């Protein structure tokens, strides 16, 4: 059950590194669009309080 | 609005979104974790099994 | 003054209409994000009342 | 946290993004009425005189 519980948490997340690659445009971009995202949604979250 | 398309106009777009020295690092011991911890699963399973 | 309150409406959209080009993945990508963004803000607003 | 990864993730993005026709129209109608409303603008500043 352990085990089973950390390869459940590790698991959603090294999805990306088994097919990491040094030349990959699209992951690149996702990962731009998600952080651009995520930083507009925080920003706006933490000055209105919302 | 704008911030993304300020962002395709920085640099180059050729060295922006380059991983740190640390994340490659924490890509390789989370494959290494991720391996050995299903081969422990592996052997737990033929253990029961007999 | 009717004319440059009409030229001051428009500019604002003008200036995106006229950098259109049709191999422009970027602008694809804008849009998709903003699209991307709006959906996710009704969503929320027609379910939470954010 | 995943929608805007499963769109992206879907192939050929640019028959996915596609603007309708109606757009691809009116964004020419408001470059012809910006360039128009520029003319008829000069023009008047230099009758004025």
């Amino acid at each position: 059950n352990k085990l089973q519980s950390q390869l459940l948490s590790i698991e959603k997340e090294v999805e990306e590194y088994k097919n990491f690659r040094p030349d990959d445009p699209a992951r690149k971009t996702k990962a731009l669009l998600q952080m651009v995202q995520q930083f507009a949604v925080d920003f706006e979250k933490r000055i209105e309080g919302s | 609005s704008e911030l993304l398309a300020n962002l395709y106009s920085c640099g180059d777009q050729n060295t922006l979104m380059e991983e740190s020295a640390e994340q490659a690092q924490r890509r390789d011991e989370m494959l290494r974790m991720y391996h050995a911890l299903k081969e422990a699963l592996s052997i737990i399973g033929n253990i029961n099994t007999t």
